[PDB]
C-alpha cells in the first residue's frame, strides 16, 4: 500500500 | 497585513483530515488512530469526540446544514454523525479500497469520495445516501476530490497518475484530463473561488506546487521550496496568498500574484497532512492538521 502514512 | 498570531494548538495523533464549521469556532480533525475531534478554537474546550473506528480517518467535513459531520476512512466505509446529539445517522462501505478525499456540494445534498480503488463516486442524501454515479478513468488512487465553487455541477479529482480529470455531474468522462507533469502524481488540487482567475492549483510527491489556468490547461507557475511531498497547497478565499504544506514540517505562504514565498513556518508538529480555510475569512483563520496535532492561526 504506497501513501499508507 | 500579514500577522501570524497562533490561536489555538494541540497535540494528538497524526491529523489526515481536517475542517471548519461556517458559523461556530469549530474545527473538526480526523486521526491516524480512527478518533475525530470537534474542538472550539476560542474556547479550547472539546465540543465533541468520537473513537469512529481503529482505522485511520483520512478525510472528515461537516455539513453545517444538516448539523452533521462525514468522516471516511481506511475500512472503507463512509460515517455520518449528527455533532449535537453523537447520532451515528449512516454507516457504509462506500468503496473496496481507502478513502482518501470527501468533497460537500455547497448547495445540492451531494457528497463525493475519492479512493484508491481508482474511482470518485457521488453519494445522495436526499435519497438515502444511494450511490447515484462511479466517475471512472483514473488509473492510481484518487488523492483529492473538489467542487469548483464557481460551478459546482464540475468537480476536479487529483490522482496519483500523474492527472487532474474535471468532470460534469451526470457525465461519464471526464470534460478534460490536466497532464501535470508531476510524475510522482497529484496529492492535491484546489480551485481559486473568486470569478477573475480560472486557476486551480495542485500539490504533488515531486515537491512541486503548480498553477493552472482551467481554460486554456496552461501552467501559470510553478511554485518550488518544499524539502518532501507537498501534502496540499490551497488558494486562500480572501488574502493573495497561496497556504501550503509539506512532509518537511513547513506551511508556506506564498504570494499569488509573483508566486514567490512570503513566509515559512516550522510549526513544530512535524510532518504536515491537510489544511482548512475559515469560510468566510473570520480573523483570517487557517488550520492545519500535523503528525503530533494541529494548529489555528489568525494570519491578520
Amino acid at each position: 500500500k504506497t501513501k499508507l502514512l | 497585513k500579514l500577522d501570524i498570531k497562533k490561536t489555538f494548538s494541540n497535540r494528538s495523533d497524526r491529523v489526515k483530515g481536517i475542517d471548519f464549521h461556517p458559523t461556530e469556532p469549530w474545527v473538526l480533525t480526523t486521526l491516524y488512530s480512527g478518533r475525530v475531534e470537534i474542538w472550539n478554537y476560542e474556547t479550547q474546550v472539546e465540543v465533541r469526540s468520537i473513537q469512529v473506528t481503529e482505522t485511520p480517518v483520512r478525510a472528515g467535513k461537516f455539513i453545517a446544514r444538516k448539523n452533521w459531520i462525514i468522516v471516511g476512512s481506511d475500512d472503507f466505509r463512509i460515517r455520518v454523525f449528527n455533532y449535537n446529539t453523537g447520532e451515528k445517522v449512516v454507516d457504509f462501505e462506500a468503496h473496496p479500497d481507502y478513502i482518501r478525499s470527501i468533497a460537500v456540494h455547497p448547495t445540492k445534498p451531494y457528497v463525493l469520495s475519492g479512493s484508491d480503488d481508482l474511482t470518485v463516486k457521488l453519494w445522495n442524501w436526499e435519497n438515502n445516501w444511494a450511490l447515484e454515479q462511479t466517475f471512472e478513468g483514473h488509473e492510481h488512487f484518487v488523492m483529492c476530490v473538489a467542487f469548483n465553487p464557481k460551478d459546482p455541477s464540475t468537480f476536479a479529482s487529483g490522482c496519483l497518475d500523474r492527472t487532474v480529470k474535471v468532470w460534469s455531474l451526470g457525465q461519464s468522462t471526464p470534460n478534460f484530463t490536466l497532464t501535470t507533469g508531476q510524475e510522482r502524481g497529484v496529492n492535491y488540487v484546489d480551485y481559486y473561488p473568486l470569478p477573475d482567475k480560472p486557476y486551480m492549483i495542485t500539490a504533488s510527491d515531486d515537491l512541486t506546487i503548480k498553477i493552472w489556468d482551467y481554460q486554456t490547461k496552461s501552467c501559470v507557475a510553478t511554485l518550488e521550496g518544499h524539502m518532501s511531498n507537498v501534502s496540499f497547497a490551497v488558494f486562500h478565499p480572501t488574502l493573495p496568498i497561496i497556504i501550503s504544506g509539506s512532509e518537511d514540517g513547513t506551511l508556506k505562504i506564498w504570494n499569488s500574484s509573483t508566486y514567490k514565498v512570503e513566509k515559512t513556518l516550522n510549526v513544530g508538529l512535524e510532518r504536515s497532512w491537510c489544511i482548512a480555510t475559515h469560510p468566510t475569512g473570520r480573523k483570517n483563520y487557517i488550520a492545519s492538521g500535523f503528525d503530533n496535532g494541529f494548529t489555528v492561526l489568525s494570519l491578520g
